[PDB]
């Protein structure tokens, strides 16, 4: 865990949940399911690129 | 639609590869050249100014000392008195305010000038074996009359409030010392902050169909 | 030179050389040469680090 | 590894940075008041131009 | 170097120089044979040069 702060890790865990709740709130109330599903992965993508940048 | 699909998954990987890959690259980049300066050792860098006052203590320490990692340093700034040397205290630390030079004399100096001026630092320290004192000619008895008292008062606590008094002036803002490798709140936030646009943006379309 | 002044208060690096002219006394303090340089600056790329 | 191969070697290379790489050739005029200088008056990047 | 910087690092004895090495920075410049017998005897200790 020392590429993130324990703030950083904050971020992320509410980041996660925000992404769980919409999800959920979009399934009980499909365009706006897959830009939903590309901003997440994007988002996967850059904060797992800033992982392994600072670890290596 | 499965060709399409695997050229998709390869062009993601490719892509997400080569950002993990110059990401990777800056970051060792960065953290590989040391942030400070070596502690208490300008040699092997040739570039950064560096030295003391013209014909100072310091001057007079170095000028005659014979460490490799002193004697360089004597070598070149007496070669370079023109650039790196200078003559008064003050004039060295406006010389390092306003460009990249090493200043060096003693750390009382230092460290009156840094809490007067956040603007420069400091990193070693106590490079030189000297002691400051009271002064008297001949060989008296009130010299050591002198050191008695100043002994006794040691061994008593006052020194400690007068002498930091004198160097207090103005509150010294709190600055990081053992920071980590940690990427900085101001380092991820970008990627919070598109991915809850692109929320936002997301659930106002499906909103308003 | 003169002795006009038996005492000298101030800060008086000890060095071999002054000591031998002078026997000075017990220092008061002790201290030593110490660097000095500019303090960093961050030029971070924002918020939009990446 | 290939991007920091390519980044730690200094891109500018100024002074200093050419004593310590070594895959740029360079010299001067042997003994023409170029490397006279570097075998006397030990300086650190300047010693290790001289070696 | 060292005579520039006379009895600050030197230890009386080995008996009080270990621990001045477990306390700081501090490097040893001792005898190899009671240098590694330290080494076998107190880990994290190991005699750097040859
Ligand atoms: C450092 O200098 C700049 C201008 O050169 C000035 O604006 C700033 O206030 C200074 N910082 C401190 C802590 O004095
Ligand atoms: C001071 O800030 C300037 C920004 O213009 C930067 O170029 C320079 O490297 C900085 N110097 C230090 C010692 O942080
Ligand atoms: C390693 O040991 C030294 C000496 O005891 C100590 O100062 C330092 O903090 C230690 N570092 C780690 C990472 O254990």
């Amino acid at each position: 865990l020392n590429p993130l702060s324990p703030d950083i890790w904050m971020y992320i865990l509410l980041a996660y949940l925000g992404v769980s709740c919409v999800l959920f709130v979009i399934a009980r109330f499909a365009l706006s399911t897959r830009i939903v599903g590309g901003i997440w992965w994007f988002f996967t993508l850059i904060i797992i690129s800033s992982y392994t940048a600072n670890l290596a | 639609t499965r060709i399409v699909g695997g050229i998709w998954w390869f062009f993601t990987l490719i892509i997400i590869s080569s950002y993990t890959a110059n990401l990777a690259a800056f970051l060792t980049v960065e953290r590989m050249e040391s942030p400070i300066d070596s502690a208490d050792d300008l040699a092997k860098q040739t570039k950064i100014e560096y030295g003391a006052v013209e014909d100072g203590a310091t001057m007079t320490f170095f000028k005659k000392s014979k460490i490799s990692t002193y004697d360089k340093m004597w070598a070149f700034m007496s070669s370079r008195r023109q650039s790196v040397l200078v003559k008064s205290n003050e004039e060295g630390i406006q010389r390092v305010l306003t460009s990249d030079y090493a200043f060096l004399m003693e750390s009382t100096t230092i460290e009156f000038v840094t809490q007067r001026n956040c603007n420069l630092t400091q990193i070693g320290g106590l490079i030189d074996s000297k002691g400051y004192g009271v002064g008297t000619p001949m060989g008296s008895p009130y010299r050591d009359k002198i050191t008695i008292a100043i002994l006794q008062l040691q061994e008593e606590g006052k020194l400690h409030m007068m002498k930091e008094k004198w160097w207090r002036g103005n509150g010294c803002p709190e600055e990081e010392s053992k920071e980590a490798s940690a990427l900085g709140v101001q380092n991820i936030g970008g990627i919070f902050i598109v991915l809850a646009a692109g929320l936002v943006l997301s659930v106002f379309v499906a909103v308003g169909e | 030179i003169d002795h006009k002044a038996d005492l000298a208060v101030a800060p008086l690096a000890i060095t071999y050389v002054r000591e031998k002219v002078i026997d000075f006394s017990k220092p008061f303090m002790t201290l030593g040469i110490s660097i000095l340089y500019r303090k960093p600056n961050g030029t971070n790329p924002g918020v939009f680090s990446f």
